[PDB]
């Protein structure tokens, strides 16, 4: 055998990097009680076979890396050097500032005087990177310390797609997984790079292909993934809207719906206002004053019985598909060209190719991510994406979806586990100051009385009174609630989120920050001022596996340590393979892992220095008193540990959820200490507890279902690979979502050869599907309050249908489509200037990923081998931009916007074209945004520091993705 | 004994093979600069035996033929490499009987290293100046004679690594090579009856790299 592998103990894991979530095997020495001695793809794995790109095939040199934290260092303010201490040191100062803090910034009663018990001072940054059960124990702590301002990655990452998808179909998620790209007929990859960000999904891609599938790249730059696609079509950062609006133009004018999928399945039927009007740009109900709309001028008109009227004919001038076709009647090939740089040539290919998916027995599906998410117009852009596959039968069906591709291994996770401001677990919405009791609380929620329409969300008082007794079990669930903090409802939400949070920082208003496993000195969109403004804490708390640009931005440059008074806690946590927990991949596939090798020298997971911290706290309110000490000294915390230890196995269980009561419910009998099977048997009277009802199904009587390892199918699951017995996904391991809108009302597949379900016998075949009933008896989209997919999409703070508006720095004076230049209702902070059609900073700027390096790049700047593959900032030009200003490949040039500046190294390429934006030649610069500060020498700082605070009104998202910058030549060295 | 086919024509450039290999020997980085190129290192090294060779060039419309060579030594069913080495010492370059793995050891150091590379039609070994030892892929020789794929082989995600015994890894060059052909008409199979690392090129392999090819 291997003499590197023989006396070794062999443990399976999955990838800490992307959520495709590919398998491990990991190699410790000494039967497990060494260090790692390899790390590489699980063979047995249904998604990678195998397979890892370099990413993971280096976790190896991640984990084993000698420039990893050790301990806890401390800086003192205005010191220039870490000292180290104890974690009873580190844990006992951090449970000290944070009780100090809490007591003096506890708000009882509001403005107003409605109650809120919200500690307003302290917000928490992180994170995607932690396994479930840690993102759970974790939002709960904070959450009974009173925290609102909880935000991570997810918020400027994939957070408009949340809205956006569950405007159109009821639910945020990915709606099918990696396996079943391999089924679709025609792939979009658009505003993704998914050959270099989702690498081993590329080996789906490429079946899909070998089965006959088209494959159209469309993206302002030609990467890795256009080498491998049939159709590469260029299009400017900031003009997806108009290519998109082109195509729902080009399917209404061409009859290249699925007439009966539309007429059944979509709203198309439903009858808007007469309130509802479009002029100019606006939609009726703005109000210019506060940059708002009254969205009930955009209302259905609802029949005698509360239900939307629906003409099924499709004739009456107020039917959403009329004003669909009304609406995309300007986005005509000549305009879009003009816009977009695209030519009139590639929109009639690309529309021909995608349109023809429009067939029954036909799959389109679109792989997309930051490069339509992270936009002023973010969740339009995806609007008009879902728009466009219920005309063409796409959503339900094998090979079909919104493939929403999620970023971190456990973003997916970590949102689930409510780490944003405006939800708890399960995406219950935080409560605002009106829902002063549970019952106000829970008559937020719309009702329906279409006998069709399941609405499934009024399910909704059960889990919330499932959580409350999952926290607070010795409690009544109405009495728990108040236990919890609460938001302001007079407030935009966008004022409890990540850039108003940086921008409230930057004004005294915050005096303790937790960054914990995120590096914002980098991530954050306006990196020069979060670095001005985290110096205007009082204390830091980092968690994370190395020093970085956020523990250390106290001696970042152009700063004087001795000047900062933040006094920085650097807590050292431990890496995916030394601990186990499960991680949710982007198919919401909640997978288990084991751990291989121990903790390194004195790192700890994040469960237990989360544990360790929260209790000195408890213990310091036992001992002294202060402020509201209730939802500390009450929550439920003895349930989450073991021989001394956070444990994942009892955190996961809670969170799946059991009866605290023997009870009868959907008229079945269950014992007091059984887990739930299934969030159907939830209850709204504390006969159960569940942590996250999402959950309920993932740990059941049966045993821990996410360490399923079992590719076990039946025919008709293995011909489009649903793997229904590998791990658990959640809703109770629905494969593909909304699989009702995927057959006919008798129950026969729109494609039999890549079934999803079918009516057999009287049962449901295939997939779980996605609600309970007979064929042709329910709406497929049990999630929607009418249970309908939405056309028209009344809820989204820009208007119910998409409309383009140039990003908040654009090359344009002038919108050819309305006099409205801007979104009328886009996130903005007074006083920050917009570089527009402005001769300093002429060119498109914009900033994206390598294959080789992740995130800020805090971990691979760390790992030797990827450093070697890329090892400096650079920046990518045409050959047109480099003429102009004399820039030779390799040359060092300066990028700057209003914001900031920064050097790289130019890559001149015909990878990238001008674009010739009404009838003149627009320059784009691109930036990856992979590096910082700290480390290598030479390896350059963040694109961040050129990025704007400004972004999507729904979501606050910033705009990373198309702003305005110069490019010059640098001409200094020897 | 054993082949590799390399279908250029499913490569992403994820550069998975280059981290794979170095993760299964324990190898060092270089110290590498940005020079106006993904491609780095630049070059095949003593400390790096697989390097992902990157070129761009024109095709009609719209972008480019990006153009992805992972090298490696092409494990000759002849190999000149053992043949000059035999000319100063026997032992220093020696066959895997089994697998057909050209294999250098530590005798290297006793032998011409620059006379042993000018002999390589591929120009793959590479000397370490401080040692003199000789370096190379050595075909994860170990790992295939305990079952095992080479590292690179199991990391791919595309199906552009495939490994196997030279009889079924022949049989899909030729299938691989008349489907490719039908969208790219310059497709041609890397001296396919004289090396074990059979490449699937989408056009003139010099395209690819100066040595692709004999
Ligand atoms: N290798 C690697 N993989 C990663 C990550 C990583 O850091 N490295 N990070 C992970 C995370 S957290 C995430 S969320 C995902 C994101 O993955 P992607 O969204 O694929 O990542 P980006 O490369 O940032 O953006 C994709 C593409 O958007 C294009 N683009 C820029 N502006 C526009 C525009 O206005 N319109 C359109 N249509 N395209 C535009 C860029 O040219 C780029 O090719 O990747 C994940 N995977
Ligand atoms: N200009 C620009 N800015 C962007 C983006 C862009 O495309 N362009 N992308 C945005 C997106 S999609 C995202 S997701 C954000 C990401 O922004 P950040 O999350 O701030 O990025 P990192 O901190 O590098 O990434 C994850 C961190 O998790 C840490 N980590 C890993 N394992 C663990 C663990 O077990 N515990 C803990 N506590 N930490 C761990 C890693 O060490 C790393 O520091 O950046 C955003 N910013
Ligand atoms: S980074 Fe993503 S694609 Fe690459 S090995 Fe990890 S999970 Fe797989
Ligand atoms: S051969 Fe395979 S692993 Fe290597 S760069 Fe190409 S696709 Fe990536
Ligand atoms: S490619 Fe060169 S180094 Fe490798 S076996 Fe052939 S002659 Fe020897
Ligand atoms: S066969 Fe082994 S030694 Fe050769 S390139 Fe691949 S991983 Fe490296
Ligand atoms: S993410
Ligand atoms: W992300």
């Amino acid at each position: 055998e291997l003499q590197k592998l023989q006396w070794a103990k062999q443990t399976t894991s999955i990838c800490c990097y992307c959520a495709v979530g590919c398998g491990l095997i990991v190699h410790t020495a000494k039967d497990g009680q060494g260090r790692a001695v390899n790390v590489e793809g699980d063979p047995d794995h249904p998604i990678n076979e195998g397979s890892l790109c370099p990413k993971g095939a280096s976790i190896f040199q991640l984990g084993e890396n000698d420039q990893r934290g050790t301990q806890p260092l401390y800086r003192a303010p205005f010191s220039d050097t870490w000292k180290p201490v104890t974690w009873d040191f580190a844990l006992t100062e951090i449970a000290k500032r944070i009780k100090k803090t809490r007591d003096a910034s506890f708000t009882e009663k509001n403005a107003a005087g409605d109650l809120v018990n919200r500690t307003e001072a302290i917000a928490s940054f992180g994170s995607a990177a932690m396994d479930n059960e840690e993102c759970w124990a974790y939002g709960n702590i904070l959450r009974s310390l009173g925290l609102v301002y909880i935000e991570h990655q997810a918020r400027i990452x994939h957070s408009p797609t949340v809205p956006a998808l569950a405007e159109s179909f009821g639910r945020g998620a990915m709606t099918n997984h990696w396996n079943d790209l391999a089924n679709s007929d025609c792939i979009l990859i658009m505003g993704s790079n998914a050959a270099e960000n989702h690498p081993i999904a590329f080996k789906w891609v490429l079946r899909a292909k070998d089965k006959g599938a088209t494959l159209i790249h469309v993206d302002p730059r030609f990467t890795r993934t256009s080498a491998r696609c049939d159709v590469y079509a260029p299009i400017r950062s900031g003009a997806d809207i108009p290519f998109l609006g082109g195509l729902i133009k080009y399917i209404l004018d061409n009859k290249l719906y699925f007439t009966d999928y539309v007429r059944e399945y979509t709203n198309a039927s439903l009858i808007v206002g007469e309130k509802f009007s479009f002029k100019d740009g606006l939609f009726s109900g703005y109000d210019a004053a506060n940059k708002k709309y009254d969205k009930s001028m955009w209302a259905f008109e609802l029949d005698a019985n509360g239900v939307p009227k629906r003409d099924p004919a499709l004739k009456h001038p107020r039917c959403v598909i009329n004003l669909l076709k009304k609406h995309y009647e300007r986005y005509n090939l000549d305009k879009v060209a003009a816009i977009t740089g695209t030519s009139k040539e590639q929109l009639q290919q690309v529309y021909k190719a995608y349109a023809a998916t429009g067939k029954p027995d036909k799959a389109g599906t679109i792989m997309y991510a930051m490069g339509w998410t992270q936009h002023s117009v973010g969740v339009q852009n995806i609007r008009a994406m879902a728009m466009i596959q219920l005309l063409l039968g796409n959503i339900g069906v094998a090979g079909g979806g919104v493939n929403a591709l999620r970023g971190e291994s456990n973003v997916q996770g970590s949102t689930d586990q409510g780490l944003l401001a405006h939800i708890w677990p399960g995406y219950n919405p935080v409560p605002n100051s009106k829902a002063a009791t549970l019952e106000l609380y829970n008559a937020a929620t719309p009702q329906s009385k279409d006998p069709m329409s399941v609405n499934w969300w009024q399910n909704r008082p059960k889990y919330v009174a499932s959580y409350l007794k999952a926290l607070y079990p010795d409690e009544e669930p109405a009495a728990a609630y108040d236990y919890l903090p609460r938001i302001d409802a007079g407030r935009k939400l966008t004022d409890y989120f990540w850039l108003n949070i940086f921008e409230k920082m930057d004004k005294g208003e915050f005096k303790g920050l937790f960054a914990w496993g995120m590096n914002p000195a980098c991530g954050g969109a306006n990196a020069n001022k979060n670095r001005k403004a985290m110096g205007k804490l009082e204390w830091l708390v980092n968690v994370n596996l190395f020093e970085n640009e956020t523990s250390s931005f106290w001696k970042g440059p152009g700063m004087n340590p001795a000047e900062i008074g933040t006094e920085v806690f650097f807590l050292p946590c431990c890496v995916s393979i030394e601990k186990e927990g499960s991680v949710a991949n982007s198919g919401r596939w909640m997978q288990w892992r084991y751990r291989g090798p121990k903790p390194y020298a004195e790192t700890k997971p994040d469960g237990d220095i989360m544990l360790d911290m929260f209790k000195k706290v408890r213990e310091l309110y036992a001992k002294e008193g202060g402020a509201y000490p209730a939802p500390i000294a009450k929550l439920n915390i003895a349930d989450w540990e073991e021989h001394n230890e956070f444990s994942p196995t009892k955190v996961a269980k809670l969170m799946n959820g059991y009866f605290l009561k023997d009870t009868e419910v959907g008229g079945k009998q269950f014992k007091k200490g059984q887990q739930v099977p299934s969030f159907a048997f939830l209850t709204a009277d504390g006969s159960t507890c569940s942590g996250n009802w999402l959950h309920a199904g993932s740990f059941t009587d049966a045993g821990n279902l996410m360490a399923r390892r079992d590719k076990t199918q039946t025919p008709e699951q293995a011909r489009i690979g649903l793997f229904p017995n590998w791990s658990f996904c959640w809703p109770v391991n629905r494969r593909i979502l909304y699989n009702r809108a995927s057959v006919d009302k008798t129950g026969k597949p729109w494609n039999p050869a890549k079934a999803v379900i079918e009516w057999k016998d009287g049962k449901w075949v295939g997939d779980v599907v996605d609600g309970g009933g007979d064929p042709g008896t329910k709406h497929p989209f049990i999630m929607q309050t009418h249970g309908f997919g939405a056309l028209y999409g009344p809820g989204r703070e820009e208007g119910p249908f998409p409309e383009h508006y140039e990003p908040l720095e654009c090359p344009v004076s002038k919108n050819p489509f309305s006099k409205q230049l801007h979104n009328p209702v886009a996130f903005q902070i007074e006083g920050e200037k917009k570089a527009v059609a402005d001769p300093r900073y002429p060119f498109i700027g914009t900033t994206y990923r390598v294959t080789e390096h992740w995130q800020t790049g805090l971990m691979t700047r760390r790992c030797a081998w990827l450093v070697e593959a890329e090892p400096q900032i650079f920046c990518e030009i045409s050959k047109e931009l480099a003429k102009l200003r004399g820039i030779g490949n390799g040359d060092t040039v300066k990028v700057s916007s209003l914001r900031g500046a920064l050097e790289a190294v130019a890559i001149v390429t015909e990878r990238i074209r001008p674009f010739k934006i009404e009838g003149v030649d627009v320059h784009m610069v691109g930036l990856p945004w992979h590096y910082g500060w700290m480390v290598p020498k030479n390896g350059g700082d963040t694109a961040n520091l050129l990025t704007p605070s400004a972004g999507d009104p729904n979501t606050g998202i910033p705009e990373t993705k198309a702003f305005m910058v110069d490019v010059r030549k640098v001409w200094s060295h020897p | 004994g054993k082949m590799f086919f390399v279908d250029l024509s499913r490569c992403t450039a994820c550069r998975g093979c280059q981290i794979a290999c170095k993760q299964w020997k324990n190898l060092p980085a270089e110290e590498t600069r940005n020079t106006g190129s993904h491609q780095n290192p630049p070059d095949l090294s003593y400390v790096t035996l697989k390097t992902v060779r990157f070129t761009e060039k024109s095709r009609k419309g719209p972008g480019i033929d990006w153009l992805f060579f992972p090298e490696q030594c092409r494990h000759c069913v002849e190999p000149p490499c053992k043949g000059q080495a035999d000319v100063d010492l026997e032992g220093a370059v020696v066959k895997d009987e089994t697998t057909g793995a050209v294999l250098f050891t530590e005798l290297t150091a006793k032998v011409d290293g620059e006379s042993v590379r000018s002999a390589c039609p591929y120009d793959i070994p590479r000397i370490d100046p401080v040692t003199k030892r000789l370096s190379k892929c050595d075909m994860c020789n170990d790992r295939v004679q305990n079952g095992l794929l080479p590292a690179c082989v199991k990391t791919c995600p595309t199906g552009t690594m495939n490994f196997g015994d030279e009889q079924e890894m022949l049989a899909l060059a030729e299938k691989r090579l008349a489907e490719v052909k039908k969208t790219y008409p310059g497709a041609v199979l890397g001296d396919p009856n004289d090396v074990r690392v059979v490449y699937l090129f989408t056009r003139d392999p010099k395209d690819f790299y100066e040595h692709a090819v004999a």
